[PDB]
């Protein structure tokens, strides 16, 4: 969920306020989709990683 | 209002599955159909792919809606006619009537008046 | 196990004053919507008629489906969705007088 990103990036001083905010899923350095504003979905077999 | 789809969804209850004709002879009871023409402006976004950004596209669509006749609190199709229609002061000898009434005057003339 | 619940209408209406004689009353009443029909045999012994009196209520009964009233065409039966329905009252029977 989106959310859980834009509340801890409200939180580094000097941020005033954020204007867009988006995520997108890469595999073996593969765009899969084109992403989503509010939540995306995780496959079976794989960890998240920034 | 009570929307109707020609197709299955999350919230989407088939008729089908209605408990008994009698019951969708009550839900369909007193009622009309509505189609409405709606316009939306889908912004453009670079990072969802789109070859560009800063700009809107105008896009429309249709749906559909099933309204009460005649509800005194809630919309209604008396409501709708009497907020389309209503807008100018009347003569004043049609201050009295609906807008249905105002309409229904003249199609059942004949068989008064006579 | 308890008692039953009270359910009904009444009709307030000036055509009821009836003091004397022989009286034959009809109830006409025309219904809507989507329900089932009673069985005709047995609706005489759905409802029960209370008429205002004196000092107490009158109870009246209703006459069954397959007989005329006394001198007349009153009957009570089904007609499509209107609903009649007939009671007669005896010469000893006491007045009918405002509530």
């Amino acid at each position: 969920h989106t959310s859980d990103l834009y509340q801890e990036i409200l939180q580094v001083p000097g941020v005033s306020a954020i204007k867009k905010l988006s995520i997108a899923n890469y595999i073996n350095g593969l765009r899969q989709t084109q992403g989503h504003p509010w939540y995306l979905q995780l496959t079976d077999q794989y960890r998240p990683v920034l | 209002l009570v929307e109707l789809f020609e197709q299955e969804g999350n919230n989407r209850l088939a008729l089908k599955n209605l408990p008994d004709e009698n019951a969708f002879a009550r839900f369909l009871a007193d009622q009309t159909l509505v189609v409405v023409y709606e316009l939306q402006d889908q912004q453009r976004d670079s990072c969802l792919l789109d070859c560009d950004d800063t700009g809107k596209d105008r896009n429309f669509r249709l749906r559909y809606f099933l309204l009460p006749r005649s509800v005194p609190e809630k919309l209604s199709a008396e409501a709708l006619l009497q907020q389309g229609f209503s807008r100018e002061p009347l003569p004043q000898q049609w201050r009295d009537f609906s807008i249905n009434d105002i309409f229904q005057a003249q199609s059942s003339f004949f068989q008064n008046f006579f | 196990q308890r008692d039953h619940a009270r359910l009904g209408v009444a009709i307030a209406s000036d055509v009821l004053l009836l003091q004397e004689g022989r009286r034959v009353v009809e109830f006409k009443l025309s219904l809507g919507g989507f329900f089932p029909r009673l069985p005709d045999n047995q609706l005489h012994q759905a409802f029960v008629v209370y008429l205002s009196g004196e000092k107490a209520w009158i109870p009246a009964p209703i006459l069954p489906v397959g007989q005329l009233a006394t001198n007349g065409q009153e009957q009570t039966r089904w007609d499509g969705s209107n609903l009649y329905l007939v009671v007669e009252l005896a010469a000893d029977v006491a007045p009918i007088l405002p509530y």
